[PDB]
DNA sequence: GTGAGTACTCAC
DNA sequence: GTGAGTACTCAC
């Protein structure tokens, strides 16, 4: 799996202070250890690189929510761990949330965007499905708009995300979070 | 359930 | 005067339009002006010292424009309002000088202009803190939720939505459907 | 109450 | 002689 | 008289240690403190605004050589004031000095380093003006041509010329003038 | 190696022609070559390097010689003949790297590069300091001109043959009828 | 006798 | 104000 | 290796 490292190499540097600025086919190549040749033996373009990388976000994400909503059945406590999985996954790969937050994507295709859009698009639907549940769960349905109360939680999520790229990973999304649950599931009626 | 870190 | 001024107006079209995933090459920007790539360079010295004044712009905009709403409702909660209009209404009114707020812009440009909104961003969170600490004052109550903590909720909101606005293309509007947000939003509010 | 816009 | 100067 | 304020700037320029670079037509007009478009509605070019000073070497120089002779008819001596009237004019004009050596001629069209040369080419047949009247005067003529007498001396005046420029007006031309000169007296042997 | 050394021909071929008086271009440059103006960049970090590589050529050549004079021959009159035969000798036989050193090709570049040939005037001269310094060394009668306002004098004199093998494109060879123009030098050893 | 010619 | 370069980058 | 953008220049 000597692809592998490569994407590796992608990540160490989407993680440093260099990235914020754009990252050259040449000291990308640098990294690795070989030359412009090697990189393309393995990859068509540079947007494999970033769809392979952003596949790993799309399924790890998933892969997650799903198992959440299988072995927990709390609606309350469902958002509180999903929510979880979001900004804990930000703090944990700082490189991978410049590909989320929509500025590392900034210079290759913009059908970059489309896959990441349709996982936000997609994250946002299988946490609107908790929204609604409750009502079988519990008769009781919502007191405000499914897909309104929807949105207006992941708003937070790219929002925490974005406060966190901005300032190079200092305001790390987790931090005083058991005292910030309390203003979202404030939200739940 | 763990959050996974690609970054190894 | 007359000129200075129509290179920013150009600069912005390509900022909220097809364009604006890409960099406003001064090659590019000039084609839309309407005039040489080498007249670009002669009101300013760089493509930078162009994007700072875009940034100086909203730098007044929003605070300017909330030292006004102190002033006229002293009511914290009609006032926590009222300011959270104005960032998103500000970022929907403006498409293109959004994709700067939120720093998407920059990416081709310098990373000094980064660090000039970042502190557009403090201030503005620094008035809430403010607010916040006021309403003890009017009306001998406050919250039981951190001011900081608190703060740094709405903001995010704010910033959060802003980041939908430019994802999407400038589809998914800001303050669309707000009035029924605010009061999901003042819900943390105590 | 008004907010301003760059574009006329 | 003298030798002259520009800088007048 | 603003075709000898410009002049004037120019030449302070030339001094400068920003001499070395391409003296520009708009740094030009910010120390003279107008619009490029009031210095191109007197001069059609850069060109004219060198011509303008060439010229003043010519005149400071080939009419003030033909001033010694009428003057001054010993040719030991005139072989010496010819000398220090180079090496004079320079330390006292250094930014003439770049336009006689070459260097500050780089930048502009060439038509004018070969109206240099003949700058040259005129004081060399005139220093071989001096060597010639030997004869008449006394008797005796040189034991070395004088088409390759004169072209020596000219030498020694352009590498301290040259010296002068290289290390920015420190290897001023005419320090030890009275000792320097036996050596090229000895020359004329 | 050859892609290297193969360039700095072509910028040498330059430096020598009718075009070597103007800024030698990166795409210009290219021509001579035939290549892309990338593909140089691909062997060289920037132009700045194909002249200080051009510099240390004159700087290994003129110095081995030097080196090379004293070791072979001891006669402290003989010396300066050949050093000022090596000197004016890389002249005729180098036109385009006469070019650098005479500075007018420098003219175009950074002043940096400037140094090093100073730098190198300075440790010829300095050759020549030792060459006449040893005189006295060798048979208890030196000089009465001090030594380094000799040595300046003898590399004052090559330094206008340069410029004159330049300015005169390059029909003023320096070492023609050298042996006339000699004895007038060697006359000035005194 | 062996003056280093540079180019060709 | 501009036609025309101007040393150097980038993805492939 | 290369065609093509890449911010900014200079003389007229």
């Amino acid at each position: 799996n000597r692809r592998e490292e490569i994407l590796q190499s992608l990540a160490l540097m989407l993680e440093s202070s260099d990235g914020s600025q754009r990252i050259t086919t040449a000291k990308l190549a640098a990294s690795v250890g070989v030359s412009e040749a090697a990189l393309y033996r393995h990859f068509p373009s540079k947007t494999r690189m970033f769809d392979s990388l952003i596949e790993f976000i799309e399924d790890s994400l998933i892969t997650r929510i799903n198992l959440i909503l299988k072995d927990e059945k709390d609606t309350t406590a469902r958002l509180r761990l999903i929510v979880l999985l979001l900004l804990g996954f930000g703090e944990r790969n700082p490189g991978l949330t410049r590909i989320l937050t929509g500025h590392a994507l900034m210079f290759e295709q913009d059908r970059l965007q489309g896959r990441i859009n349709q996982l936000f698009e997609r994250i946002e639907a299988q946490l609107r499905q908790v929204m609604r549940e409750k009502r079988m769960r519990e008769g009781e349905g919502y007191t405000t708009d499914e897909t309104l109360l929807a949105s207006q939680i992941l708003a937070f999520c790219e929002g925490m995300l974005s406060r966190f790229v901005r300032s190079e990973f200092k305001y790390r999304p987790t931090d005083d979070f058991d005292a910030r649950w309390p203003l979202i599931a404030a939200q739940l009626q | 359930l763990d959050i996974p870190a690609f970054l190894r």
